[PDB]
RNA sequence: AUACUUACCUUAAGAUAUCAGAGGAAAGUCCUACUGAUCAAACAUGCGCUUCCAAUAGUAGAAGGACGUUAAGCAUUUAUCAUUGAACUAGUUCAUUGAAGUCAUUGAUGCAAACUCCUUGGUCACACACACGGCGCGGAAGGCGUGUUUGCUGACGUUUCCAUUCCCUUGUUUCAAUCAUUGGUUAAUCCCUUUGGGUUAAACUGAUUUUUGGGGCCCUUUGUUUCUUCUGCCUGGAGAAGUUUGACACCAAAUUCAAAUUGGUGUUAGGGGAGCUGGGGCCUUUCAAAAGAGCUUUGUAGAGGCAUUCUUUUUGACUACUUUUCGCGUGCCAUUUUAGUUUUUGACGAUUCGAAUGAACUAGUUUAUGAUGAAGUUGAGAUUAUUUGGUCGAUUGUAGUUUGAAGAUGUAGUCUCAACUUUGCUCAAAUUUUGGAAGGUCUUGGUAGGAACGGGUGGAUCUUAUAAUUUUUGAUUUAU
């Protein structure tokens, strides 16, 4: 499937589509954007899948096809205390070399934006 | 016994691509689960009505066909009459297959049962193509 | 953290919450604290077994939220920018 | 004293963290947070069967399993393996680290005998 | 943007890898672009490292979705409580009064299929190739390893700071014609010293460039190549200007009255080559260190050994012999007009040629014929068996050695081992590993900012407040 760095943190972490487990028993799939010192997490498109106590039994030990509910609530931010576990689903639209491209570009750009400023202020 | 014709070249792992090629004949064979694989030594079967073992090499000469042994001639003919020149489709294409011009290997190991101077003669004649 | 900061950036727009009791109040978003505990105005409440009400104004506590819901377009807000340029801080 | 700074020697071993939930996690280790935050990287993660004649597992922790996307189908127990998880800290109940590693030489403390050495 | 008025408010603390050793200002601290080890980051760079990257020889297929249809699909289960009166069995129906009351019953739950539609990929190159399970060019994601730099990282300010480039192209590819440039080969003529060198024109061949024509693929580039602006295009792929203290596009306003004004967001791109520069692998040369190619005697150095005796006791310990009680060897050197087995195919199946038969194609060619011809004995070693040559446990007593206790008496030389040198006898040169310098070749990366210094600087990380209701030191394994 996807294999993630061998040691990568959840800062080294970021865009990829995520797998976010709670304390209820729902999970939470999107990408990661910021987290937090006591890890509340931010997705950006995030769909939450529920097994229904109907489809439990089928989970219960003896090809199982289990009928998971879910509904899509966009841009949410979860909170560190109901969170339990995280795992990697996918990995972001662009690649390392591409990111490294838009992160000097933007670079770039923020400097630009501020000697702009800067002589746009001192001489007026 | 039995030889194909343009196969996807692409998936690059012999127990992968066996899956691949594996699932396209038999829906719902033995192994769409993928725990393990059989791997019989040269002098048990793959799948049910049949198959036996798959061979796929990476050479440039044997890229795109890959070869199949079955039980015996009459099974291995068996499938070829299964479909009766109505040409499945693996993963992109439909394949164009026929009777191996050289013997199954296994199935020579099969055979005598019913070989060490064959693989002299294999460690022999190998060394003069390598000249 | 940005987590709450973007909590921040969405006052005065139409958010979802999810209470760990089960409920769900869906409204607009009047004050939040860096506690996470907000106040919503003229808000629509479904009970946990699916009851629907209506109430003008409600504030709930943080420690009881378990996610919020909030508007797609904050996104690409400036929060997320990662080399970003500052100034220099002003003496004080 | 934080004995958690202990944890944070134990990278690169073969552990069990095994969790409020009655979740157990068998997995290679790596660096491990000051909240004791622990990601892991190979790792096969499970409940135990409660025999007693039929005893219901914890529903919770079933629907959860089932829900990293690691669970296989043909599994006939209740298991699933994946690579790297991450675990928040909170979670962990008990940790069940190798018999092979020596504690007189990992349970000694920098900081202290710093306090100590200093003074 | 400036001036005035009013309101709201002001600094959690500390730190920036660890360990050890040497040095500077008995204890501790601080410090050393000091020395080692380990760790971490960035940057390079490698591995026959691992996995993945879609049909055009066809109207497909892989992954993931539908908050899509069939679809009132099929199979199930559900629609409030209390008070009073009438009838009623001994709970049921109707009417009235009060309380709350997610919508749905075309619902909800379970089961399964068919169809349709969305997003994504190198839809690359070479190949249609009878094998025993590779070593085409790239991209994505990892694992492992070596090397350099740094010790969290970035903005800002200061400096005898150091820096300091170009060209072509923006459909692409291929072939042909002709033009131009450079190089090699052959023939002829002339000159100088049969041979060599130079020049001449001519012929052939390779590479590069200009103009035309032909072919192929692409044009969704949808605002017709998307780096801008302006001109412009399908009978065409074009032309002009410009490229970061700047330009352009766009959004917002209120007025003026179509410009600008002020505040904001975004774009300034891709490809190739020359130069310069960093890294890697290979080759050649130069240098430094290390090593490898018998016996006897003599000399030197180092190490080891060599100076109390006698008697008694210890079912104190060990070894050997003999006695008492409860032919064999799991044993070995030499020889079989000795035997058996293996080994050396030591020596005395493949390829080529000729002949015959069959089949196919136009006497010739090809294929096939376990299809013919030609190119057991001896010796040595090892193991086993046989034969004669042949050789060798427990209790008591004696002898030897070691240890302990008691009593009595007295107070430099030699040998062996190792290293070096010289002489006799026999049968400086070259090779390899490690490290440094130069040149060549292949390959890869970078190519405009970088170094030092400085702070009432930002952000990351760590330590402590911080295990006491708002997240990480437990009330969701449903429990008795």
């Amino acid at each position: 499937k996807i294999q993630v760095a061998h040691s990568s943190r959840l800062a080294n972490l970021i865009d990829y589509k995520l797998r976010v487990l709670t304390q209820d028993g729902r999970v939470y799939i999107g990408q990661l954007m910021a987290f937090d010192k006591h890890m509340n997490l931010v997705l950006n498109e995030c769909i939450e899948e529920r097994v229904p106590k109907t489809q439990l039994d089928k989970l219960r030990p003896r090809t199982l096809n289990i009928k998971v509910e879910k509904r899509v609530l966009g841009l949410t931010i979860l909170r560190g205390e109901q969170i339990l576990s995280t795992v990697v689903e996918d990995k972001p639209l662009l690649s390392k070399k591409e990111r490294l491209v838009r992160d000097k570009k933007e670079k770039k750009q923020a400097q630009k934006q501020t000697k702009l400023r800067k002589e746009k202020e001192k001489k007026p | 016994a039995l030889y194909f014709q343009n196969l996807p070249s692409r998936p690059a792992n012999k127990e992968n691509y066996t899956r691949l090629l594996l699932k396209h004949i038999n829906p719902n064979n033995k192994y769409a689960i993928n725990p393990s694989l059989p791997l019989p030594h040269n002098k048990l079967l793959d799948d049910q009505m049949g198959l036996l073992e798959v061979s796929i090499s990476r050479s440039s000469k044997m890229t795109n066909q890959a070869f199949l042994t079955f039980v015996t001639q009459e099974e291995a003919d068996r499938f070829l009459e299964k479909y009766t020149t109505t040409a499945l489709k693996v993963q992109g294409r439909k394949v164009r297959m026929g009777k191996a011009r050289t013997n199954s290997l296994l199935g020579l190991s099969i055979e005598m049962q019913k070989t060490y101077n064959l693989d002299i003669k294999k460690v022999l004649k190998a060394r003069k193509l390598k000249r | 953290g940005i987590p709450v900061k973007l909590l921040n950036e969405a006052q005065g727009h139409i958010v979802s919450l999810e209470l760990t009791t089960g409920a769900t109040y869906r409204g607009k978003l009047v004050e939040s604290e860096d506690s996470m505990n907000v106040q919503l105005r003229d808000v629509i409440a479904t009970e946990p077994q699916g009851a629907v009400t209506h109430m003008d104004q409600i504030f709930v506590r943080g420690s009881q939220i378990k996610f919020i819901v909030v508007p797609d377009l904050l996104k690409n807000a400036p929060l997320f920018k990662k080399n970003s340029s500052r100034p220099m801080p002003p003496i004080r | 004293m934080k004995l958690v700074n202990f944890l944070k020697k134990l990278r690169n071993e073969q552990v069990t963290i095994e969790l409020k939930n009655g979740t157990t996690v068998w997995g290679t280790l790596q660096s491990v947070s000051p909240q004791m935050n622990a990601i892991l990287t190979d790792v096969k993660l499970t409940l135990p069967q409660p025999r007693l004649n039929k005893l219901n597992s914890n529903g919770i922790a079933m629907a959860s399993l089932y829900l990293t996307g690691g669970q296989q189908p043909t599994a006939s127990d209740n298991i699933a393996s994946l690579q790297y998880i991450n675990i928040r800290g909170n979670t962990i109940r008990q940790i069940i680290l190798p018999d092979s590693l020596n504690l007189d030489s990992l349970l000694v403390d920098q900081k202290q005998l710093n306090s100590l050495r200093r003074s």
